[PDB]
RNA sequence: UAUUCCUCAAUGACCGAUAGCGUACAAGUACCGUGAGGGAAAGGUGAAAAGAACCCUAUGACGGGAGUGCAAUAGAGAACCUGAGAUCCGAUGCGAACAAUCAGUCGAAGGAGUAGUCAAGCGCACUCACUCUAACGGCGUACCUUUUGCAUGAUGGGUCAGC
């Protein structure tokens, strides 16, 4: 089976549009080491190890 | 498994067509596919209802 | 409904007066249409035309 | 699958070498054209 | 008709058709002849509208299109109909004067 | 004229004196435009010599609107038409035209509406 | 004095849909919430789109005077850049063409205006209004600073 | 009298980079074929290289400054004069998730941006002002070819530029 037309840039952009990213809700960074970083992600751990 | 279809022969030449369903329609006239036409899907997990379910014994100091 | 008893009529404006219709349980019909007259209309499933 | 090129050296040099084409007057005449038309390879 | 003056015609088109020439043409040829019949068309459409707005007018006041103007053609009053149906839009009382008028003249049947 | 105020206030005359796609506006200069000139006391005529260039007429008005006519190949009577179109014009942008009739005050007696007691 | 630096990455080895997929997230953003939104999204273009966001707050603040501290993204899109091509052999003797792409990637920085400032610091106050996409990419997340502790007593 | 493998001089209402020789550029090359044989593509920074010291951010300057230059999108490494179109990503204004169809045409509510003219008092109403958009209404089954006759579920064309 192929396409009976060429798909408009119209249709296109439909498409894709659900598929755009969107911004991540809650970022945490670590006061120590200064890494940025999803919650649930180990970095590192305190003094006196 | 969810409309019973009866599928195609496990031999005798059968080619890539053992669990699919067939034919889904008519050659124009209708030349579409009729609503309700039975394809997979989703099954289960839906609300049904059991008529005439007989009560046997009941318990009351437990609620069973 | 169509605003077309009115002098400034325009095709494209909905500018029809409010129609208020009353008793519609004794509106007159007449022949034998009460049980000749049929409405008729299919849900979109084959052999499901309703009347 | 098996191809239609072989390859072997001494059968390319006897039918298509120089003297090959030398000791015929079709291959005379495919030198002759062969040097007209300008060829870097005037035999194979 | 050039490239460059269908490409000024095909202003505002969507898709394709305001950017390619093979497509921008027969839609630009299309769009002409729609033109040109619509110069005509129009002449129907206005008289119909001119026509529907002094049936209203002369309704309001118990007196049918037809029988208006034939009663005003019967007194020789020449007001044409664009204007007949500004006077029942824009000027009421002179239109219900011309209605009283042109009921004199003829009544008509019922 | 926009309520007894003339519109057009120059008229640019453009040519050349060498070229042969000049030939009708230099005949009009001599010929048709001294009694243009004598019959519009309200209009300043000003020629202008533009060599190697093919001729036109420039009309500016009082919208500070300017159009360009060019008169290339013409014979003189095309020239003074052109003048006269431009004279009569009041300057406005060649558009169509969505009315034939402004009005500021489309009713005397008042527009027709619900309200309106016979 | 000037209004809008930019900074142009040429010669990105990679497709312009796939770069544009991440440039088109940081439209609208301030450049500190999108360097912090580009360290969590898991895409090979997020180090590219990272590299030339950096360039174009250093030009800002360096070659031009404006405060990198303020700057918003105004801009951030993609160009193409010199296709590479190649035949792709298919299987009964046929052929296409395969294209090893190439884009241009240009972010262009401004500073915030006051009344800008002032719609951020709106924004951030506590309500349960739906945000425009626009006023979401103003504040895009939330940001917690959190310290290590070692021996939290607990589990 | 015939012819041009050749030489010297000159001419052209001959061509000007898809043209003119197959070749304006290291071409009978690259490439294809066992072989005879077939056979390309690809010209142009600037007057002069003065071809961008140094700084900043990237792993890395082709980036942003600086400087050279009349000009730097005139910043290139078999390619930079001009720099169109199809095509791709953005910015602003208006429309847009209760309404169907060669996508326009004739009317047109509203929205948005923007000028100027001047008698009388320095406003204000005039230029149907102008530009963009278009809710809503009426009308509207592409083009070419071939045919007695094609919206035709007959043919041809993905689009653009050059020929
Ligand atoms: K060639
Ligand atoms: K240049
Ligand atoms: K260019
Ligand atoms: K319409
Ligand atoms: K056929
Ligand atoms: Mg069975
Ligand atoms: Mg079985
Ligand atoms: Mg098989
Ligand atoms: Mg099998
Ligand atoms: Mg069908
Ligand atoms: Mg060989
Ligand atoms: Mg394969
Ligand atoms: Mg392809
Ligand atoms: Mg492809
Ligand atoms: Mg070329
Ligand atoms: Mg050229
Ligand atoms: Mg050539
Ligand atoms: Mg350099
Ligand atoms: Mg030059
Ligand atoms: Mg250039
Ligand atoms: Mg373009
Ligand atoms: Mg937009
Ligand atoms: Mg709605
Ligand atoms: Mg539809
Ligand atoms: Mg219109
Ligand atoms: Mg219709
Ligand atoms: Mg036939
Ligand atoms: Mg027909
Ligand atoms: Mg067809
Ligand atoms: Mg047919
Ligand atoms: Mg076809
Ligand atoms: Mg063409
Ligand atoms: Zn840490």
């Amino acid at each position: 089976a192929v396409p009976k037309k060429k798909v408009s840039k119209h249709k296109r952009g439909i498409r894709n549009g659900p598929k755009a990213l969107k911004p991540v809700p809650v970022i945490i960074r670590c006061r120590s080491c200064g890494r940025v970083k999803l919650p649930h992600f180990f970095c590192c751990s305190g003094e006196r190890g | 498994k969810r409309w019973k279809f009866k599928g195609g022969p496990a031999s005798h030449g059968c080619s890539k067509a053992h669990r699919k369903g067939g034919s889904t329609g008519q050659r124009d006239d209708p030349g579409k596919v009729f609503k309700g036409r039975k394809m997979p899907g989703h099954m289960g997990a839906a609300q049904r209802t059991v008529k005439n379910v007989w009560v046997y014994k009941i318990d009351p100091a437990r609620n069973l | 409904l169509q605003a077309k008893d009115k002098p400034t009529y325009c095709p494209n404006r909905d500018d029809g007066d409010i129609c208020i219709v009353l008793n519609a349980k004794d509106i007159g019909i007449t022949g034998r249409k009460l049980t000749d007259k049929f409405y008729r209309w299919h849900t979109g499933y084959v052999g499901h035309l309703k009347e | 699958p098996k191809r239609t090129f072989q390859p072997s050296t001494i059968r390319r040099k006897r039918n298509h070498g120089f003297f090959a084409r030398k000791a015929t007057k079709g291959g005379r005449r495919v030198i002759a054209r062969r040097i007209a038309k300008g060829r870097h390879r005037v035999t194979a | 008709m050039n490239k460059k003056e269908i490409f000024k015609l095909a202003k505002g088109f969507r898709g394709r058709a305001k950017n390619c020439i093979r497509i921008a043409r027969e839609r630009v040829e299309k769009a002409l002849q729609y033109s040109y019949r619509d110069r005509r068309n129009k002449k129907r459409e206005m008289r119909g509208l001119w026509i529907e707005r002094i049936n209203a007018g002369s309704r309001q006041h118990g007196v049918n299109y037809g029988n208006f103007i034939h009663g005003l053609m019967k007194e020789n009053i020449q007001l044409n109909r664009k204007v007949l149906s500004e006077l029942s839009m824009h000027e009421p009382y002179s239109f219900k004067a011309l209605v009283d008028v042109s009921r004199n003249s003829f009544p008509g049947n019922k | 004229a926009l309520r007894g105020v003339w519109q057009l206030q120059k008229l640019v005359v453009s040519y050349c004196n060498w070229g042969g796609s000049s030939r009708g506006i230099r005949a009009f200069m001599e010929s048709e435009l001294p009694a243009l000139i004598e019959k519009n006391p309200q209009l300043e005529v000003v020629t202008e010599l533009s060599r190697g260039q093919h001729p036109y007429l420039k009309g500016i008005y009082r919208n500070r609107n300017e159009r360009v006519v060019c008169v290339k190949n013409m014979d003189p009577d095309q020239v003074l038409l052109n003048a006269t179109r431009l004279r009569n014009s009041l300057g406005r942008k060649v558009v169509k035209l969505r009315t034939r009739h402004v009005t500021k005050h489309p009713s005397v007696q008042g527009t027709w509406t619900t309200a309106v007691k016979f | 004095k000037r209004k809008k630096v930019q900074a142009v990455l040429k010669a990105i080895k990679q497709s312009p849909k796939k770069v544009n997929l991440v440039a088109a997230l940081v439209r609208g953003m301030r450049v500190e919430d999108a360097l912090m939104q580009l360290q969590v999204t898991v895409k090979r273009a997020s180090h590219t789109v990272y590299r030339v966001i950096h360039a174009a707050r250093a030009n800002a603040s360096h070659n031009h005077g404006l405060d990198p501290d303020r700057l918003i993204i105004a801009e951030a899109f993609v160009g193409k850049g010199l296709f590479k091509k190649r035949i792709s052999i298919h299987g009964k003797g046929k052929c296409g063409l395969m294209i090893r792409p190439e884009c241009r990637l240009t972010v262009i920085v401004r500073e915030t205006t006051p009344e800008e400032e002032a719609e951020i610091a709106r924004l951030k106050v506590h309500n349960f209004k739906k945000l425009t996409k626009r006023e979401r990419r103003l504040n895009p997340h939330k940001l917690i600073e959190t310290t290590p502790i070692w021996n939290r007593r607990g589990t």
